RNA sequence: ACGAGAACAUGCGCGACAUUCCGAA
């Protein structure tokens, strides 16, 4: 198990830094700390921890076959003295070319605060004690235990700085550094095994020039796996049962993407460390640049194409594009890192262009018999349709519904509910059921939700919280005693997110570990903190990730939580990241595809120009976030609500007067304000707002909001 | 917005007082006559309309003599002179504009109360 | 065979008519036809008052809280909206418009089609009078009323027209809209012609007054 | 409160003149005595009420009593009386009757 | 052949359904127009040989008071900013005068977004209606949504029809009848009325006279199995699934769906030109349901 | 549900003034009119004064139950319909022709010195008659006798007092002459009352 | 051969027409010009309902308005387009400063508490007119006249009925003016064809 | 209006122009106007008595005589009698009211 | 042989309940 030893050593190579900060070199301290534990006393792990730096590696006196050389070179590639120093926010360096360099740091989900802070040695001692207790009994060494070790490392070291060098910035966390070092070490081990290298020292370390040569040798593969058809699969559904299936379809697609990633990693005998990013249908991975890896990629691509053709025809598809990457490219010494990622994306797009082959196109038009009956949510008739007109999928998606609320684990097993590649099935099940599935058969995968493999996904649904309204679902949101019964749909997206990845981090800071840290921070914000942001609101989170954010709930709750989310996103990114969203208000039984399309066009309207705007209900409601929060609501809506508390007919008269800009209507509005029997100063304020352009629109929006709030 | 300016310039505080104590009660008869003429015009200037406008000017003078506040309002806002202008031009659009001007005057007078 | 019978006639305002309409220091103006800015009698008010008076005459169900809980004759004439028991309304009463004859009679004598009635409320503890102005349609006015009866059942037509005659009698002895308990809304119906415009039904022996 | 009705008769011992605002010079036929719409001479109740108010000068008790306009008086009673001023006056011995209704019990 | 520009100006809102009645597309593909033409020629008792053998048409493309639009070619864009590629992706139609500039990659991401927002077709909307057919039989109203698209006063649709003199004349007669027959999914219920004008287009004649190393699909098309061997090599395309119900009074007693078809969307780029086919998508019917998959080719230099 | 129509005449014993100072006139005929609102308000006030009043009676919705029964109520959650529908009392055509026989105007003008600032008040000429039209709604058979007793008491009080204008100064006295009390609508028996 | 007959004309809003910013009970409006419209679906449905009541679905109703019943698929002969707010009425309302729509204020007096419940509905003003455009498809010559009779009947009924949103309470009364009835397609002689 | 010009010409106003002396003429005009308002030979008799009373007030007060001379009111009464229509009498009454109103306005 | 064909945003609804142009000379 030399590969497993290298994995364990590379993940834990800097475990001694925590002990050192708790208060010899950190490598020796970590070696002693790991030697305290018998299971981790294996030669490879302790050798990697002890001798991953040049000073110790020079006089290690090893057999030249040790994985310590690979650990050292992976640490050099990944990383390429205030003991009580905090973790610097990654966004401090992003967009620093324009909006400057900030001083936000994390205190020992956490928000940077931009304040002077230190990590107390007592805190590090407590962390060391926690690590000792967890390693003594709860953790073990083995092929199946490395996933648990990675999850434990992510849970503990996520906010521990990787290095405390004062000259450099502390953006990269200890967990990010360890994970990137482990992934690079695994790739280098696979490369050397493919090249039949016996003496690692003589290969890279011994002359000290072969290390630079290996840095110049192409060893890695940047792989992008893109799933297309997600939006149409989720939202293009028709029927009265579509609202209950809205979240189930998105969850099924996310779990399918995770299953694809896990299958690809298992074929390559790699762990989740090599999985750099997983978002809205995209998966970025770092693989070895071996012939075996390329053959595995080709076989996986062909098999996935065949499975998606068999199950979904042209509805859903997946593509895989890989580009050969160098150690210098990972370290960005030359500057080709952004070029590498752009090349990967362009190759992925080129593959998405010529998506199907000759034989597949010919088989598409074979269509032996007519469709006849077709299912309700799916306008597919090729699939065999059951009674009540439900297709094989969406009959099982509905079963995943009413069980996602009840159960917490997602089981990929030989028998289940929704089909998955390699002849598997996804089923939502509880703890006992998942354990039963594992006991009955192997190769069964368990996915925990925000807690096996842990998946970070926003699953906030206010309907499931109340047992009485659980069966109703999203429609339960329109059940209200005051206010117009409507559903608010929020379609939000980060502006220039890919551009921020490519150029937001300057060339002097861009690297693989920086990209991993930034992607992990964005994923943690949009999969974990979003649920805490939306607490107590009648909102159902259908899709997350920041790249494509879709929520549905009550219209006023959606607007309020959109304002709160904008403020929290400004806090989390410490500025330097704009946030544009489109809000729509639709009745129940309105087509879900229609709601999605209208909110999408509102989102596109908000995107153009300032790229920091909100389309509230139509093309005339493009406002700023501060303008909507302060001017429309706080400065105008609140005084009118206070004065009128119903005055619905009075507000309708004001609206019909404001819709006409003729000066006679101005005089009529003055007379109406005179006859309104409210405070004179507020009448003057309303008249001034009406007179001034760009304030009359805010007044009209406030009046409409109040009317919608006072409806029956 | 000449009406707004002419109603603002004479706004004083003693209780906001407009035109030395003008109230809508003093303008009720004038408003009634103007409404009658406006309805007659809208239903259809005519000879009877011109006679109505001349009687309106006579009533303007009578109310100006009766109440000092009405006199101040009339001399400030040039309502009777605009009636003469409407009589001279003798087009229904000008009378509609005069009615809109009087409506704006009374609306702004109530607005600053 | 669908038979539609038309009743066209006049409604005369015996005492000042005030039907409130959103849209001058008066407390409340009257509803007016926007196109001509002339006072109007909406068919909604006529139908509602006739239905209410018929319901009072026949007798309300004890504890009644819906208009669909009226007598079967009322639901037959004025319509019903019960789930599974929705009855089409045979009576279609239209807006009554200020007639051209009355408009000419008011252009003569130089009248304004409307009057500002001054009233006041005398407080029961301080004897101070708070004034109030209302707008009323002058008692010389007449309105063209047009009603359509739908023959959905030949047998019940005579009974329905007897009910309509009773409702018209009640409305004549009652008022139409506004503060009619204080000398408002007094009206009289003068039927010009009851004819079967559509179909072959013989409505010669049918009268609502 | 209890309402009481009094038939009040005023006997004319001296000439009484109530101004009607009308004066006729010699060409017409002299202050004219007040007559109602029908043309009959009468004593308005307002004049008597004002005279009683002046005699008293409380306020609440005086406003409780209502004194109606007097019944029409016979035309023969009117005559011309010199004071260089001539006025129409009721002849001596004429009785003018009116009704007074009091709501004040005390 | 003879090329005629046919411009359709719509009087009422038009309903173009992708898969649902609530869907409101702004254009139709070539197969829908060809099905309408076949139905019209059958109503007028005309020969279908000219339509099935010689007529070559393109999809309905937007036009406004400024210029005529064409589908965006599926070409490789060289493009530091990944969002620029998203701006290019959201683009759908390009003016004819800007087509060669776009092919040479002279349109930037900001310019592409400006072109996309310069489209002045019209406004899509959703009209909610009721069905009272159940109310009489002790039932309830059944609300349903119809998606429609109202074109701007100077905007509208157009298509280029290619054929010989007989085919062009028969097409003129068929379009004259179609003006009152209508196109769309609610023709008998008040949507889809239009007036058409057929004229020679010197602008589009010059555009089509151009040659180049690449070919662009102006119509939804699909090659036969024989032609698919060499045309698909080194091609950027998009497979669109053409589905629908058979609209006729004689196909079957009850309404049934056609066999699903897959066609290359308009704007797809191929290095080998292929001639399409009128694919028979009927499945055990009284007649044969046609689907127009012929290719209208625009040559260009990438 | 019956409607009793009570018609008659209101005779102006002493000059009657109801302001609109000029007396209110019917716009169509340009003749004096006694509005139904005036008659209803005066009768309700007099009848309420006849019955006891609560010490803090600041609203018309908290009168005696008979008052709310006859004249209606707007109390929240206790809206009672008005069994009485008083109509406008128009100038009697018989009295109009009587006035037209001679050179007599329908209205007189009376001057008070106000010692002295002269004040002129227009009144309806003594002897004029106005025909009224009251509608009583029979919504409770057992209460009809009590309601008509209250109506008779209110009519007697109004004949004792004045109607509109300044009555203490002596103007506004009226008399009621009842013509016929017949149930115009329904089968109720109004012969006794 | 096949023929199509065009019928153009005006629909006059005799009484306020209501067919379903922030407005209580808005009327259906054109999405672009924000002008009130009469949907062709409403006209078709009202005419079909009146014809079904008159005749009585019947073969004539399915023949005119179309049928999709199993084994009885009939193409709709009557294509009734949306009625658009006429330009002449638009100019007349632009003059005299009149809005194209009015807000009718109503209430409901409860049978229990007698409290009025305020309500507002948008309506098209009585002065308004709408351009209506109908296409008749001559699928069978011999029946054409009969169909038009039915059409005439329906129109007659429609001029005694309402169009939508009210009617029994005074809304929606309309009148038809037939400007022309011309055969646009074919050679059928439509000169003698008439409505009303 | 001719009334305003003659009134402002009389403005220096005269005692006849003042409402005090003009009160009797106003009351007589009011009597005849109320008769016509209710509505004639009686109107003709009232107009004749109005002319006689104009002479009466001219004799009793020179200022009223000057007012009558300047305003041609007796001549207008003669013109109305010659025309003998309700409309011309209403116009004459409106002219007299305009005279009084302008006299009050200038005072 | 037009994601098509058939489908009335339709049915019930009073702008309504109570109110002195009034006290003083």
């Amino acid at each position: 198990n030399k590969k497993l030893e290298l994995m364990y050593g590379s993940l834990l190579h800097d475990i001694g830094k925590i002990v050192y900060r708790s208060n010899g070199t950190h490598s020796k301290i970590g070696s002693q700390f790991l030697n305290k534990f018998k299971p981790f006393q294996l030669s490879g792990i302790v050798d990697s921890v002890s001798y991953h730096h040049y000073k110790e590696l020079a006089s290690s006196s090893l057999l030249d076959d040790s994985v310590a050389y690979i650990t050292y070179i992976a640490d050099n590639i990944a990383s390429g003295f205030d003991k009580r120093a905090p973790l610097a926010s990654i966004f401090n360096v992003v967009n620093s070319e324009t909006k400057g360099l900030a001083n936000y740091t994390y205190s020992f989900y956490r928000y940077p605060t931009d304040a002077k802070k230190e990590y107390t040695s007592s805190q590090y001692a407590a962390l060391v004690n926690k690590m000792t207790d967890d390693l003594s009994n709860k953790l073990k060494v083995g092929p199946d235990s490395f996933s648990s070790l990675l999850q434990w490392t992510e849970s503990l070291w996520s906010y521990i700085p990787s290095s405390t060098d004062t000259n450099q910035v502390m953006d990269v966390s200890l967990y990010d550094h360890s994970k990137i070092t482990c992934a690079i070490a695994s790739c280098i081990y696979d490369y050397l095994t493919e090249m039949n290298c016996v003496n690692y020292r003589k290969e890279l370390f011994s002359p000290y020039e072969k290390t630079k040569q290996f840095y110049q040798e192409d060893v890695f593969l940047l792989v992008s796996l893109d799933m297309s058809g997600i939006q149409d699969f989720i939202y293009n559904i028709s029927g009265s049962k579509a609202l209950k299936s809205l979240r189930s379809r998105s969850f099924y697609l996310e779990t399918m993407l995770e299953s694809l990633v896990d299958d690809l990693l298992s074929d390559l005998e790699l762990s989740r460390a090599n999985l750099l990013y997983t978002g809205g249908g995209h998966a970025y991975l770092l693989l070895p640049n071996t012939e075996r890896a390329r053959d595995v990629l080709a076989s996986f691509e062909g098999e996935m194409k065949e499975w998606f053709i068999k199950i979904f025809k042209t509805d859903l598809s997946v593509a895989i594009a890989y580009k050969a990457c160098t150690g210098e490219d990972l370290m960005n010494s030359n500057g080709t890192y952004s070029d590498l990622w752009q090349t990967v994306s362009r190759k992925l797009s080129d593959k998405k262009a010529h998506k199907y082959s000759l034989n597949e196109i010919k088989l598409f038009n074979s269509t032996i018999h007519a469709g006849t009956q077709e299912c309700k949510e799916c306008l597919r008739s090729d699939i065999d349709i059951s009674e009540d007109s439900l297709c094989k999928i969406c009959e099982g998606i509905i079963a995943i519904s009413n069980d996602l609320r009840d159960y917490s684990f997602f089981v990929v097993s030989p028998e289940g509910k929704v089909p998955l590649p390699r002849n598997r099935y996804l089923s939502v099940e509880n703890q006992d059921g998942a354990e039963r599935k594992i006991k009955m058969n192997k190769e069964t995968r368990i996915y925990s939700k925000n807690q096996v493999t842990n998946l970070w996904m926003c699953d906030y649904d206010f309907s499931t919280l109340n047992p009485e309204t659980k069966k109703q679902g999203i429609a339960s949101y329109v059940n209200r005693e005051v206010g117009i019964p409507r559903l608010g749909v929020l379609r939000a997206d980060i502006d220039n997110l890919g551009t921020t990845f490519i150029k937001g981090i300057p060339e002097q800071y861009r690297s693989i570990s920086r990209t991993a840290t930034l992607s992990r921070q964005l994923s943690m914000f949009f999969k974990f903190e979003l649920s805490n942001i939306l607490k107590g609101a009648r909102i159902s989170v259908i899709y997350s990730g920041g790249d494509d954010l879709f929520l549905i709930g009550a219209w006023d709750d959606v607007i309020s939580k959109a304002l709160v989310l904008r403020k929290a996103f400004t806090r989390f990114s410490a500025g330097k990241l704009t946030f544009s969203a489109g809000i729509g208000m639709y009745p129940v039984k309105y087509p879900i595809s229609k709601m999605a399309s209208e909110t999408g066009v509102l989102e596109d309207l908000a995107k153009r120009g300032e790229k920091n705007q909100v389309a509230l209900w139509n093309d005339s409601k493009v406002f700023g976030w501060s303008q909507l929060e302060e001017q429309i609501l706080k400065e105008k809506m609140i005084p009118l609500q206070e004065a009128l508390t119903h005055g619905k007919s009075f507000l309708y008269k004001m609206l019909e007067l404001l819709r006409n800009e003729d000066q006679i209507n101005i005089a009529r509005l003055a007379y109406l304000l005179a006859r309104s029997s409210l405070s004179e100063e507020l009448t003057q304020s309303i008249f001034a707002w009406s007179q001034n352009k760009q304030q009359k629109v805010e007044l009209i929006t406030a009046i409409e909001y109040l009317v919608y709030q006072i409806r029956e | 917005n000449f009406a707004r300016k002419v109603v603002e310039e004479n706004k004083r505080v003693k209780e906001i007082v407009l035109f030395n104590g003008l109230t809508t009660s003093k303008l009720r008869n004038l408003l009634e006559l103007i409404n009658h003429v406006y309805t007659k015009v809208y239903n259809s200037l005519s000879e009877d309309v011109r006679d109505e406008l001349e009687y309106l000017k006579v009533k303007f003078a009578y109310e100006s003599g009766r109440e000092p506040a009405v006199r101040t309002f009339i001399e400030k806002t040039y309502v009777d002179k605009l009636v003469d202008v409407v009589l001279k031009k003798n087009t229904k659009k000008i009378f509609l504009d005069y009615c809109k001007y009087f409506e704006a005057l009374v609306a702004y007078a109530k607005f600053y109360r | 065979m669908y038979s539609k019978i038309r009743i066209v006639g006049k409604i005369d305002v015996l005492t000042g008519l005030h039907i409130g309409g959103g849209g001058g220091a008066i407390a409340s103006p009257v509803v007016r036809d926007p196109y001509s800015r002339l006072p109007i009698i909406p068919g909604s008010s006529i139908k509602g008052k006739m239905r209410s008076l018929l319901a009072k005459h026949i007798g309300l169900i004890p504890g009644q809280k819906m208009h669909n809980q009226d007598a079967p004759e009322i639901l037959r004439l004025f319509g019903s909206s019960q789930k599974g028991a929705i009855q089409s309304s045979r009576l279609q009463i239209s807006d009554a418009f200020f007639s051209k004859a009355s408009q000419e009679e008011f252009d003569k004598k130089d009248l304004a089609y409307t009057e500002t009635k001054f009233e006041n409320t005398i407080s029961r503890l301080t004897a101070v009078a708070n004034p109030r102005q209302i707008e009323r349609v002058t008692r010389g006015a007449s309105f063209d009323f047009h009603i359509i009866y739908n023959v959905e059942n030949i047998n019940e037509v005579m009974a329905d027209f007897e009910n309509i005659k009773t409702a018209i009698h009640l409305l004549e002895n009652d008022y139409l809209g506004g503060g009619g308990t204080r000398g408002n809304g007094r009206i009289r119906f003068v039927i010009d012609s009851i004819d079967t415009v559509v179909g072959d039904f013989d409505s010669s022996n049918l009268s609502i007054k | 409160m209890i309402e009481k009705v009094y038939q009040v008769k005023l006997k004319v011992y001296g000439p009484v003149h109530i101004g009607s605002g009308k004066i006729i010079r010699k060409q017409e036929y002299l202050h004219l005595f007040v007559r109602d719409g029908r043309g009959d001479l009468y004593i308005p109740g307002s004049s008597l009420k004002g005279a009683l108010r002046t005699v008293l000068e409380s306020a609440e008790a005086f406003h409780s009593l209502s004194i109606s306009d007097s019944l029409p008086i016979d035309p023969k009673n009117l005559a011309i009386y010199q004071k260089p001023l001539y006025r129409e006056c009721v002849n001596v011995g004429t009785t003018v009757e009116f009704t007074m209704k009091i709501n004040s019990d005390d | 052949l003879v090329v005629k520009l046919v411009k359709l100006t719509f009087k009422s809102p038009v309903h173009f359904g992708m898969k649902r009645l609530s869907d409101s597309n702004h254009t139709i593909a070539a197969d829908t127009l060809f099905s309408a033409l076949i139905i019209e020629a059958l109503q007028q008792q005309l020969e279908l040989s000219h339509l099935l053998n010689n007529l070559v048409i393109t999809d309905l493309f937007p036009y406004n008071k400024t210029s005529y639009f064409l589908p965006k070619p599926l070409i490789r864009i060289e493009g530091g900013d990944e969002s620029g590629y998203k701006a290019f992706k959201k683009l759908t139609y390009i003016p004819v005068e800007n087509y060669s500039e776009y092919l040479r990659g002279e349109i930037d991401s900001l310019e592409a977004s400006k072109i996309a927002e310069s489209l002045n077709l019209g406004k899509a909307s959703l009209s909610t209606k009721v069905s009272l057919q159940a109310v009489d039989h002790n039932g309830e109203s059944e609300p349903y949504s119809v998606g429609n698209f109202t074109f701007y006063p100077e905007s509208g649709l157009y298509f280029l029809a290619k054929g010989n003199a007989d085919t062009i004349g028969q097409l003129e007669i068929l379009m004259h009848a179609l003006q009152y027959s209508g196109i769309g999914g609610k023709r008998s219920a008040g949507y889809g009325q239009f007036r058409c004008t057929i004229e020679d287009s010197g602008k589009f004649d010059s555009l089509l006279s151009q040659t180049g190393n690449i070919a662009i699909l102006l119509s939804s098309a699909m090659a036969s199995d024989e032609e698919l061997v060499d045309c698909l090599e080194d091609a950027r395309y998009l497979l669109k699934k053409r589905t629908g119900f058979v609209q006729s009074k004689t196909y079957a007693d009850q309404l049934v769906k056609k066999k699903d078809f897959y066609a290359f969307s308009a704007g797809s780029t191929f290095y080998q030109k292929f001639n399409g086919k009128i694919f028979d998508v009927s499945d055990n019917g009284r007649h044969s349901v046609y689907r127009y998959a012929k290719a209208f080719w625009l040559e260009g230099k990438i």
